[PDB]
């Protein structure tokens, strides 16, 4: 209120102190003593920001009830438009991940096939390593906004449990900020980072049966997507072939979300709605 | 308790909800008050640590309650009144029926189905506060029976003249005389065969 600022706008601070040690994982660091210091510029345009789409998969654990992560895949987009029109293609790089969370025993000949096909997909020995994997790749990429679907209730929540459990190295890579100590946190966990699920900003836009994923995709790109039930890859993991299948499917699903995201135009429509109201984006989205 | 004779016999299924909700949430706010227990969260809510649930108990379909056909319907503050199913495989030891309120510390890592991991107990009210002019009397002998009073096939009401009869020898303090006294399931009311008005 007091700065009079109104949603992203280009901000210029005046004396600008750096401070010795970094207090986040951003590539430049800027200190004010007082509020006052920042001034708002207007006549400046949006710079383009980084996208990535991700989508993993879960699978409650064997013995009792425990959901286990064993597949990730994400796109990335580095120069996304903010006022133009959604780039085609939505993206320019990817990554997927698999591992066996406890007794999944690896088809023979897994990596095997992997490297046959010259696929872009790296073998992770445990859910820990697939975690730490995931965390260096989102530091190393620092999007801006990551997208998905059902991270707000699902998805963002089973990660960060997965990644406590694991204990793995620097939890706190996944928001901007550093923090030793785990937080417990509805936006402290990705403090720095624009969580966007497409979900709720499509029931925000339109209007349809039911919001999830199959629906969203037929009733808003036309098309269908196979639904893998959760109960039936218990066995999925003895069979090199048909986890290369899931894994492909999981990117499909990482990419149907982009789409959606990227027709229905939802971040510009933040972005406009975010400077009429002058709140902050992350909770408009 | 009802010193005139009532109202009505019309019902509202709105004001119905309220009268269910408010025991739910009145039985909670003790149970939590007692046990210090943190917060409830709701129940469609998918958290993968173990999360203490508050509702009551209710039987899947209209039958008899079987161990595995039982569901949890929340209150509307919390959890807006959904209803999950709930496994007792993990859970130890349990008493329950249906329409009881109950707090279950299971573990619902898909927001679909709760699986049970504790139940909590429920405490008692405390009990009567008595004074000194309470502790000023003396013993005394109650009576109690319960009808009906006459046997299947008579009307004669000799079970009832054996209980005055000791009534009168043994000379209690007090008689509590619950009902039916003219038993509504008995064959000759039943059968309408009475020559007399039933009042």
């Amino acid at each position: 209120m007091n700065r009079k600022i109104k949603g992203p706008c280009w901000l210029e601070v005046k004396s600008p102190q750096l401070l010795n040690q970094p207090v986040s994982w951003c590539k430049v660091e800027a200190m004010a003593l007082k509020p006052d210091l920042v001034n708002v510029i207007k006549d400046v345009s949006p710079p383009p920001l980084v996208v990535m789409a991700f989508s993993m998969k879960t699978m409650q654990n064997a013995k009792n009830h425990q959901n286990e992560i064993i597949a990730m895949a994400a796109l990335v987009h580095h120069s996304f438009a903010l006022d133009k029109a959604a780039p085609k293609p939505p993206f320019q790089s990817h990554f997927c991940v698999v591992s066996k969370p406890k007794d999944c025993i690896f088809p023979y000949a897994f990596k095997e096939v992997i490297e046959k096909k010259n696929v872009k997909v790296e073998v992770a020995a445990t859910e820990r390593t697939l975690l730490g994997f995931f965390l260096a790749k989102v530091h190393k990429i620092d999007p801006d906004i990551i997208v998905g679907h059902n991270i707000y209730g699902f998805e963002l929540e089973v990660l960060l449990q997965r990644i406590n459990v694991c204990k793995a190295p620097h939890w706190s890579k996944i928001g901007r900020l550093k923090r030793s100590n785990m937080p417990k946190g509805e936006r402290n966990a990705t403090c720095g980072r624009m969580i966007c699920d497409v979900e709720i900003s499509a029931k925000e836009l339109i209007r349809c049966k039911s919001y999830h994923l199959s629906e969203l995709v037929q009733q808003i790109l036309k098309t269908e997507r196979v639904v893998i039930p959760m109960e039936n890859i218990q066995n999925m993991y003895s069979e090199s072939s048909q986890l290369l299948y899931l894994l492909e499917h999981t990117w499909k699903d990482a990419k149907f979300i982009l789409q959606i995201m990227c027709e229905l135009n939802v971040l510009p429509l933040a972005l406009q709605i975010t400077n009429i109201a002058g709140n902050i984006m992350s909770r408009t989205l | 308790a009802l010193t005139g004779s009532y109202k009505s016999m019309f019902q509202k299924l709105p004001d119905i909800r309220e009268v269910l909700t408010c025991k739910i949430e009145e039985l909670g706010s003790e149970l939590k008050e007692h046990y210090k227990i943190e917060a409830f969260t709701p129940l469609l809510a998918p958290a993968q640590e173990p999360v203490t649930l508050l509702g009551q108990i209710g039987c899947d379909s209209n039958g008899k309650l079987n161990n595995k056909s039982v569901i949890l319907e929340g209150d509307r503050e919390h959890s807006s009144g959904a209803q999950i199913p709930v496994d007792l495989s993990e859970l130890k030891e349990y008493s329950l029926f249906p329409g009881q309120v109950v707090i279950m510390e299971g573990i619902n890592t898909t927001g679909r189905k709760l699986v049970a991991t504790k139940l909590y107990e429920g405490v008692p009210l405390p009990f009567y506060q008595p004074t000194e002019e309470d502790a000023d009397f003396e013993q005394s002998m109650v009576l109690v029976a319960c009808g009906p009073y006459t046997t299947s096939d008579s009307i004669t009401y000799d079970p009832l003249l054996d209980l005055i009869a000791v009534i009168n020898h043994d000379r209690p303090d007090v008689c509590i005389l619950f009902g039916p006294f003219l038993d509504a399931k008995h064959e000759q009311v039943e059968n309408c065969l009475l020559t007399s008005p039933f009042e």
